[PDB]
């Protein structure tokens, strides 16, 4: 009957460049009202950068420009997590990863940007040495 | 204004858990909406094996944001007016002479899909009754659906009472109490007083081996 829902993210790492790592995002509270979940990126001096979104119902994924064709969303409903599958890391890459969390319903084209999410985690670190 | 999001034809998806009486079980949907008719057809599966309870009493429960508002009163269509973000939708249905169930539904867009969320929890009902029994008539009645503001919640509260024909000829009555509330914090339409006029029709596939329930609605408001 609260709405308040809680993201944990792990799994980021020191790790090479050419490498892959999968991150993963634990949500808790009330997630029977999810309808989409993201991963953000943030860098410092930089804006916070949309990396992929996923809708909750059926699964359909959204990819950041910069990491398309590297980086996969998917998300469990029974465990309520969702994951990020990172391939071919690159020094750019480097960043906090967030995980955020909608229960608004949307149009499609509102789940890139920062301000449609209810959520927010604390971030894991991810850091891609070359 | 949500009403731009109807325009054409939306599809949907609708997914419950039930439990009557400690029976568990899960149903989804897929079908479309027109509320430029009014019109709404979806197909429903028992993924869980057999239905506990009868399909017409699951009926109201599997959105009435496809309800064909005339024009003169579109001020008045709250459903649409809360879509992309969405309404919370409960109910409490008391069926006449036995148990009770209890929803609590979330019917929004994600994407291009109208999404309709249910638990369902029912108690009390009779072993030899109506429903547990699987004495309902598989079909369905029209009703009015009376809609009026709740301008506290800043929602509204609809209630109806739903005919279901009995196979002896009798009628088992299932009083239908609602409120609604919106998701977002975007403000919407808070109607006078009005209702829908609803018919429905059901039917089945017969390449269908699962037990399922074709649905077909009518909705249409009225009263200004
Ligand atoms: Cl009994
Ligand atoms: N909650
Ligand atoms: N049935
Ligand atoms: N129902
Ligand atoms: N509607
Ligand atoms: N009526
Ligand atoms: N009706």
């Amino acid at each position: 009957s609260m709405a308040q829902v809680q993201l944990v993210e792990s799994g980021g790492r020191l790790v090479q460049a050419g490498d892959s790592l999968r991150l993963s995002c634990a949500a808790s509270g009330r997630t029977f009202s999810t309808s989409a979940m993201a991963w953000f990126r943030q860098a410092p001096g930089r804006e916070r950068e949309f990396v992929a979104a996923i809708t909750w119902t059926v699964g359909n994924t959204i990819l950041g420009d910069s990491v398309k064709g590297r980086f996969t969303i998917s998300r469990d409903r029974a465990k309520n997590t969702v994951d990020l599958q990172m391939d071919n890391l690159e020094p750019e890459d480097t960043a906090v990863y967030y995980c955020s969390a909608r229960s608004r319903g949307y149009v499609l084209s509102v789940l890139r940007s920062v301000d449609s999410y209810d959520y927010w985690g604390q971030g894991t670190q991810v850091t891609v040495s070359g | 204004k949500g009403e731009e999001l109807f325009t054409g034809v939306v599809p949907i998806l609708v997914e419950l858990d039930g439990d009557v009486n400690g029976h568990k079980f899960s149903v989804s949907g897929e079908g479309e909406g027109d509320a430029t008719y009014g019109k709404l057809t979806l197909k429903f599966i028992c993924t869980t094996g057999k239905l506990p309870v009868p399909w017409p009493t699951l009926v109201t429960t599997f959105v009435q944001c496809f309800a064909r508002y005339p024009d003169h009163m579109k001020q008045h269509d709250f459903f649409k007016s809360a879509m992309p973000e969405g309404y919370v939708q409960e109910r409490t249905i008391f069926f006449k002479d036995d148990g009770n169930y209890k929803t609590r539904a979330e019917v929004k867009f994600e994407g291009d899909t109208l999404v309709n969320r249910i638990e369902l929890k029912g108690i009390d009902f009779k072993e030899d009754g109506n429903i547990l029994g699987h004495k309902l008539e598989y079909n369905y009645n029209s009703h009015n659906v009376y809609i009026m503001a709740d301008k506290q919640k800043n929602g509204i509260k609809v209630n109806f009472k739903i005919r279901h024909n009995i196979e002896d000829g009798s009628v088992q009555l299932a009083d239908h109490y609602q409120q609604n509330t919106p998701i977002g914090d975007g403000p919407v339409l808070l109607p006078d007083n009005h209702y829908l006029s609803t018919q429905s029709a059901l039917s089945k596939d017969p390449n269908e081996k699962r037990d399922h329930m074709v649905l077909l609605e009518f909705v249409t408001a009225a009263g200004i």
